[PDB]
């Protein structure tokens, strides 16, 4: 919980029948992000965002 | 002797080359799949040989066992060939038992793969 | 040939014939065409390839008195398919296994390409429809993967569609499931044989194509039986 | 064959295969000592080939309108046709079906190569049924295997019709072995796929379509396939008509 | 003059009036606001012209009017089934995994939407 | 040298050919649904980075973050922003540095490798959006703090035209330094919210959308001009191994024409 | 042809010829060489190739009498311009005509490629 | 053209071309049965024009210092030059002017590639 | 080409430089189609460097003189081999390629780097 992440759970209302709802709205929507932390060459698990 | 420690090191070098290949392409890859790009490329460097140097068994086998187990995964690949003649004066000196053992016996006991395992590791640590 | 053909006829029974290897009948006649006085044929071969050929395989045939059963091992010059010799041998068949030194070179056991060997039993009437439509599916599967790799080369598989991705992940243990230990390849690998029933290879392909298995590792399916040795090796490497 | 010919009848022939009448010869002129040429025939090959496949022809009214047709069939060696036999036979010919392996395990059986393949008479040689709802498809094929490798995201309202109506009329072109279909058969399926009613159906079904559409069609609308095979040309009421049976078997 | 901006659409780039939902009070910046800086919480923004109200509904953001007295509004985005989704939210409430740690928002904002 | 060796290595070529072919046209497409992606968040930068300029907030141990991709085949996209980076890195070699994209993680883990402590994966296939800039802008206040760092640099590539590109850098300020700007009365701001910390956590997401909008535009347009000069150097090849081809195609036929005639003379 | 000199020679005409296909008369002769039994020259064609087009494009001309003038539907072999073949027949031509598929589907009759179609004079 | 050589005089030779007349020649081998070689064309191939072109010299004043010159022409085939044609007569030839296809159809014509042509001995003989 | 014969230092630095130029020849086909920058940087740097070595070995002679326009240098095996080990070292990595071209020993190199600049 973040005022971005914050908005972004209002920005998933307000896109989430399926009419007004064009192909890059479905793709707003995705994130293939996964996040790796690193510590010294890499540290721990690769996880989803 | 020389079977048992080249295990499955053909087919590993197998591996080694398909990997090289995906490597091209431009990719940094995980942990598994850079070990054996580690691996592969250091067997290659060991396997490598002076002309009119023909190498005994007992010879052979030691340097084989080194590679293949990971004991040359921490040494930097510009220095292997020193690491070989070196690590066989370091046995014929002190651990000659062994060298005789693999030259008569020509199999290798766990009694002597042990014993190998000790040495090895410990001429690692300089 | 002229032995299993007594048995054919006057044992009246069932004979194998295993002829190592067919292409050194075409090859010693051709060593001595030329001293013969023959102009050569194409590829320096004998004008009289293919009947030669005709004259020796026709005899080799099942008839109304018996049935023979014969396996030839063929070789194929420089692995060159279009050899006039291996060329001329292939309509001689019933069923063709091509070994590929691709697939040997892959490390893939026994060598035999999946889309470039083919059988007339192969048909719905014969293997029944099921059997028949997974053949196909793996086929099908195996040459969109085939396919494929030209873009694999460039881009890597990252650029593949949804779809596609699956395929390619699927083909690619297919391709591994039809690797076998032989017993007699023992000395080769240390793995015991492995000797397969055709209706558990059918039922196992079956349900990797429908998915049963996408989650399992790529190496479970490598040089093992049928489907319980894979969910057996997949908890081995679990470990 | 030519008897039929000759006397005011029809037959097909099909020479299976040419390559190793060719492969006879050339054993007959090397042996019997004749100058070799090119891969060893005999500088006559073209000739033997020439003198047998223009035997087959369409005679004229004052000769009895009969016929001769001929299919050879000519083996390749890794879809070389610049080989001096298949050379020879396919400039003598009338155009290729071409047969390719890799459309094989594709799925696409007969693995007809289309932008490879010809009939140099082609449309007069073509029930006027077919050629009516087939004369796109020629087309459309074409543009499919252009935009082809696009299949792989990010495309056009343009070029993804083009990728979802060739990949369904590729579709219906595959056909299982010893069932040949009647042409009033064909022209609602090809009617059906041209027209794109189709495109809503998936890629899975296309072959359990025809196969009920067909039957369907056989049950309710056994008319214009009569009218079909009996006219043999297509009205602008069948159309019409055949617009109307095809949408409302999509629909259900 | 007003400027209504979206990172993936862009709404307005002369204008008389506008109403935003800002920390609570739904401010009608006149024709000649002082200097301000608000964030827009989610609802509807009206611009006004003529007689023409053009609403829009939103995710939320910030709206500042400049020195040069130009407003400046930002928002990410610019309804299907009424119930559903809320039902995604009741029934994972949730309890002490760090799912509850984003899940128990949704309802913050989705009794407010439909109250529009 | 051999018709087998010719005929499957110009093959090969011909794919390659026809490949970074496909991929100047699909990277064409893709330039036109990520220059409406660019433009909306160029304007969206004015708009929301005039503050600042008015307020004239300046600034006062760095947060580094680094915009590339995961994807190479893009001319020098990653190349030249990890060479901005280091002549930035060399006069501050104290930072901590957030890499999103594969591509710039490994230029900089090569170079600099301690320094970097979180990296962002699968970037640069559809185009950038607020979820991903917001999420990443997330994990940066938790996991990196991003909070409280005196600066903060977001390192990207701004499409300075279609045919070419110019390794950028921007600041993003934090609460305090918003705060305790020059200007900042100018603002009539009611400060009892946290106007400043949810004006820099918004700008933290919102300006990284406008520099991965803008890298990721300057990609696609490498991408397409990488594989353009590809396609045009690619038939290069194609035409000298037509010719070759045509020409061991015809010696394989003489030769074998001249063994069959020896041996027919005899 | 020789049809053809005869009004050129006694009637004074600009006189065309056809010769569809060119490529047939170089593979006829081709095929004729083989059977006499002689050494065939490279890629199967006759030692002759080059006489023999002589022989037959050398009498096309303009006389003072007046003119053959051919047009030579010409086939290329798998496309290789090289190919002995047109490279022969090639050496003989004074301009060409190039019509196209892609003309034709434009709606233009004749389909000539007016950038394809290339001329010495 | 020897004849002005011999004489003190100059004469320039053009062979145009040679191609054709290692093409004549190669007919006029086959038909006589010699062993064909590389692309069919007989052992002596190289011979050929070597003896033709050699007689092409500058003669010592001794001699009366006249001199033949000779300007061969060889047609490539698609631009390769590695051909046995055209490699046996660059290896008589003091150099070559080689005229290039992608430069013609531009327009640069001269289509003189620079890089691949040369003057092995023309350096002494040029103007100034 | 032996230690036996030409010293273990003139084999090394040999060795090393075939090494290098086999790296840059088994690159080609990606060079000339995507280009330097679809290389890794440790290629990157080993073609670079390759690509001065093999202009690096053109040499002036002395007979050729009308041809380069230049005079012709003759250079000492001893001086060979202690030019190419430094390059190999990769001392003179910041000098443009253009400067190796053409000219004898090591210290040439140098003068024609300065004469190159400015």
């Amino acid at each position: 919980i973040s005022y971005a992440a914050y908005l972004n759970v209002a920005a998933q209302a307000i896109r989430s029948k399926t009419e007004l709802q064009t192909a890059s709205v479905l793709n707003r929507s995705q994130t293939d992000a996964f996040y790796t932390q690193y510590k010294n060459a890499s540290e721990p698990t690769p996880i989803t965002k | 002797a020389l079977k048992q420690v080249a295990g499955s090191l053909k087919l590993f070098l197998a591996q080694y080359r398909e990997v090289a290949a995906f490597a091209q392409f431009g990719s940094d890859l995980d942990a598994s799949t850079k070990q054996t790009l580690v691996r592969g490329e250091r067997l290659t460097q060991l396997l490598k040989q002076n002309q009119y140097s023909p190498l005994a068994t007992e010879e052979q086998v030691p340097l084989i066992y080194a590679g293949v187990n990971g004991h040359l995964d921490g040494i930097e690949l510009s220095r292997i060939g020193e690491f070989e003649s070196s690590f066989l004066s370091y046995l014929k000196s002190n651990h000659n038992e062994l060298l005789t053992e693999i030259r008569e016996k020509g199999e290798l006991s766990k009694e002597l793969l042990a014993s190998l395992k000790s040495a090895t590791e410990s001429f690692v640590a300089t | 040939l002229t032995i299993a053909e007594y048995f054919r006829d006057e044992e009246g029974q069932d004979v194998l014939l295993f002829i190592d290897n067919i292409f050194r009948f075409t090859q010693a006649g051709s060593e001595v065409s030329a001293l013969l006085g023959r102009i050569p044929s194409a590829f320096g071969y004998q004008p009289t390839l293919a009947t030669d050929m005709g004259l020796l395989q026709e005899r080799i045939t099942t008839t109304k008195k018996g049935s023979v059963t014969s396996v030839q091992a063929v070789y194929v010059p420089a692995d060159d398919l279009t050899d006039p010799a291996p060329a001329t041998t292939f309509a001689h068949l019933d069923a063709t296994t091509v070994l590929s030194r691709g697939i040997s070179e892959l490390g893939i056991y026994p060598a035999v390409d999946p889309l470039d060997s083919k059988s007339r039993l192969l048909d719905a009437a014969v293997v029944g429809q099921e059997h028949y439509d997974v053949a196909s599916k793996v086929q099908e599967t195996l040459q969109t993967y085939k396919s494929l790799q030209d873009i694999i080369a460039i881009l890597g598989m990252d650029e593949l569609s949804e779809q596609d991705k699956l395929t390619v992940e699927r083909a690619r243990k297919i391709q591994r499931f039809l690797s076998q230990p032989f017993a007699v390849a023992e000395v080769f690998t240390g793995i015991p044989g492995k000797l397969v029933r055709l209706k558990d290879t059918v039922a196992s392909f079956k349900a990797v194509l429908e998915g049963k298995y996408d989650n399992i590792p790529e190496h479970a399916f490598y040089m093992v039986g049928g489907i319980e040795d894979v969910v057996a090796k997949a908890e081995k490497l679990a470990a | 064959g030519e008897w039929f010919r000759d006397n005011g009848k029809h037959a097909l022939i099909v020479y299976d295969d040419l390559s190793k009448q060719a492969v006879a010869y050339r054993q007959l002129s090397l042996l019997l000592r004749r100058p070799p040429g090119r891969e060893a025939y005999p500088g006559d090959v073209f000739y033997l080939h020439s003198r047998l496949l223009e035997r087959a022809a369409k005679l004229s009214e004052k000769e009895g309108s009969g016929s001769l047709t001929a299919l050879p069939v000519i083996e390749t060696q890794g879809g070389d046709v610049s080989a001096y036999i298949p050379t020879n036979v396919i400039s003598i010919t009338d155009g290729q079906i071409f047969l390719e392996a890799e459309l094989f395990y594709k799925g696409i059986r007969p693995a007809i190569n289309v932008g490879l393949s010809v009939s140099r008479v082609g449309s007069a040689a073509q029930v006027k049924a077919l050629k009516q709802v087939a004369g796109s498809l020629k087309l459309f094929l074409a543009q499919y295997r252009e935009v082809a490798a696009f299949a792989q995201s990010d495309l056009d309202a343009s070029t993804k019709q083009t990728l979802v109506r060739g990949e369904r009329l590729t579709q219906l072109l595959k056909q299982n072995q010893y069932s040949p279909l009647a042409t009033e058969e064909q022209v609602p399926l090809i009617y059906a796929g041209v027209n794109g009613h189709l495109d809503g159906i998936e890629l899975s079904r296309i072959g359990e379509f025809e196969s009920s559409f067909l039957s369907y069609l056989k049950s309710n609308h056994n008319e214009l396939l009569t009218e079909i095979r009996e006219k043999g040309e297509l009205s602008k009421e069948l159309l019409a008509s055949l617009k109307s049976a095809t949408e409302s078997f999509v629909a259900t | 003059k007003l400027q209504f901006a979206l990172p993936h659409e862009t709404l307005y780039s002369e204008v008389t009036q506008v109403n935003l939902p800002a920390k609570s009070g739904r401010i009608g910046v006149l024709a000649n606001h002082v200097p301000t800086v608000e964030q827009l919480l989610p609802g509807v923004v009206e611009v006004m012209e003529g007689s023409n109200s053009k609403k829009f509904f939103i995710s939320g953001g910030f709206a500042t009017v400049q020195p040069d007295s130009q407003l400046c509004v930002t928002a990410i985005e610019a309804e299907n089934i009424k119930n559903l989704l809320a039902e995604a939210k009741k029934n994972v409430s949730s309890s002490d995994a760090r799912e509850a740690a984003e899940a128990a928002i949704q309802v913050e904002v989705l009794e407010n939407l439909q109250s529009v | 040298a051999t018709l087998k060796e010719v005929e499957m290595r110009l093959k090969s070529i011909k794919n390659i050919e026809k490949i970074t072919k496909t991929m100047k046209i699909v990277a064409s497409t893709r330039l036109s649904k990520a220059e409406k992606a660019k433009i909306s968040a160029k304007k969206m930068d004015e708009a929301e980075q005039l503050f600042y300029k008015n307020a004239e907030t300046k600034n006062l141990k760095e947060l580094i973050v680094a915009i590339t991709s995961d994807k190479g085949l893009c001319g020098s996209i990653h190349s030249q922003l990890a060479k901005a980076v280091r002549r930035h890195l060399n006069d501050q070699p104290n930072a901590d540095i957030v890499t999103i994209g594969d591509k710039i993680k490994m230029q900089l883990l090569r170079t600099h490798p301690n320094n970097i402590k979180l990296s962002i994966n699968g970037i640069g296939k559809d185009a950038p959006t607020f979820q991903e800039s917001a999420l990443i802008a997330d994990k940066l206040l938790s996991v990196m703090k991003a909070g409280t760092y005196p600066k903060i640099s977001i390192f990207y590539n701004d499409p300075v035209s279609s045919l070419s590109f110019e390794p950028s850098e921007k600041p993003i300020f934090n609460a305090k330094t918003i705060e305790q700007s020059p200007s900042f009365g100018k603002f009539e701001i009611d400060t009892d919210a946290n106007v400043p910390r949810d004006l820099f956590e918004y700008t933290l997401a919102n300006q990284m959308l406008t520099a991965m909008a803008q890298g990721y535009a300057a990609e696609i347009s490498a991408r397409r001009n990488a594989m353009d000069n590809a396609s045009k150097n690619a038939g290069d090849m194609i035409n000298r191994y037509s010719i070759l081809y045509n020409r061991t195609r015809q010696a394989v036929i003489t030769n074998e024409l001249v063994d069959i005639i020896t041996g027919a003379s005899s």
